[PDB]
């Protein structure tokens, strides 16, 4: 899933500024 | 009645704006008890005045650290834009100084946490929720667009959420003064408007275009351009194709393909009709503007606070002991701090 994809992300922690 | 309420708003804004306050407290006035969150140069530190014995956010920045990655006008923006704006969805800064070694916001304390760990948490917000926040969020740009200012950093992880379940916006490092287009590469990957991308100039559209990322974000539990790196998030951005999760409305997926529209002549907030294109759209038509704005419509979520000091729905930070040089540091560069 979508969901299962941004979970196993490396990004659904805190975002940093660019 | 909204564009004389505005027009109010301004004449607020540019007195404190042309002449902004400075040295409004020293860090002795205040009790440092745990990091609320972290930042490149700096923290947010959860503070205790000692006159009032009031709770504040105070955000601390090093000035070398700031002059080290060329953040002075960012930090000069930030504190210049934020001692003048007044809006109920805005943290209040209460006050501003600076010393030999830092720079300092007081701000007042959010105690529910950012809707970043909440929305991580719950996964995703129910359309009326996200509706809620996302009107809180339009009034919001609607204010600064009127006094010419950008965010450029919109994200759940700068939305925090009151003690009445409003969010209360923060982070102004990225905020921005412009009659115009600007050029500036910043912001969050996943918030990138195609324009700051592709590194032409930008205005206002691309606080429209992140505000279609946080309703999609908020909606769907996850943001509608995510890779595990972000150059990868770029080209997801640039291609400008959106797949809308199955359980999105009718509404929420054509107010989105209006937000995440990379033809400035066809996105929201960017037309002729302005900000109304958004407060009209389908998707808006249960929201009470008026009753958002007096925060007398109910909250779909109040967080959990166990006193005036809680810092429980904030995460833990490693905490470093504030040291205070003897020598006035980069002192020509913050003169107007
Ligand atoms: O600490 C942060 C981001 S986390 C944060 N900003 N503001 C707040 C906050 C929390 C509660 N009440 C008001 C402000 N938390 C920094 C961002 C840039 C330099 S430090």
């Amino acid at each position: 899933t979508t969901y299962a994809d941004f979970i196993a992300s490396g990004r659904t922690g805190r975002r940093n500024a660019i | 009645s909204v564009k004389e309420f505005l027009a109010k708003a301004k004449e607020d804004f540019l007195k404190k704006w042309e002449n902004p306050a400075q040295n409004t407290a020293h860090l002795d006035q205040f009790e440092r008890i745990k990091t609320l969150g972290t930042g490149s140069f700096g923290r947010v530190m959860l503070v205790k005045h000692m006159e009032t014995g009031n709770h504040y956010a105070m955000k601390i920045l090093d000035k070398q650290k700031v002059v080290k990655l060329k953040q002075i006008e960012h930090t000069l923006n930030e504190k210049r834009i934020l001692q003048a704006v007044n809006f109920p969805f805005l943290v209040k800064l209460e006050f501003s100084f600076k010393d030999n070694s830092n720079l300092y916001m007081v701000m007042e304390y959010v105690p529910g946490g950012e809707m970043f760990s909440h929305l991580r948490r719950i996964g995703r917000f129910s359309e009326p929720h996200a509706r809620f926040y996302a009107a809180q969020i339009v009034l919001t740009f609607e204010y600064l667009h009127s006094l010419d200012l950008i965010y450029r950093d919109l994200k759940p992880e700068n939305l925090l959420i009151d003690q009445q379940g409003y969010i209360q916006v923060t982070d102004f490092g990225f905020a921005k003064r412009v009659k115009g287009r600007t050029w500036t590469l910043c912001g969050t990957p996943e918030y990138l408007a195609p324009e700051i991308i592709l590194s032409k100039g930008y205005n206002k559209a691309v606080d429209w275009w992140a505000l279609g990322v946080l309703i999609y974000e908020m909606a769907a539990g996850y943001p509608p351009f995510f890779a595990d790196q972000p150059i990868q998030i770029y080209e997801k951005i640039v291609s400008g194709k959106v797949r809308f999760p199955s359980h999105f409305s009718s509404d929420l997926k054509d107010l989105l393909r209006n937000l995440l529209q990379v033809d400035l002549t066809k996105r929201f907030g960017n037309l002729k009709n302005g900000v109304n294109d958004i407060k009209n759209h389908k998707w808006f038509a249960t929201t009470d503007w008026i009753a958002i704005y007096q925060r007398k419509v109910e909250a779909p979520f109040i967080p959990k606070f166990k006193g005036p000091g809680d810092t429980s729905n904030f995460d833990d930070y490693e905490e470093e002991e504030i040291r205070v040089s003897i020598n006035e540091k980069c002192g020509k560069e913050f003169s107007e701090f």
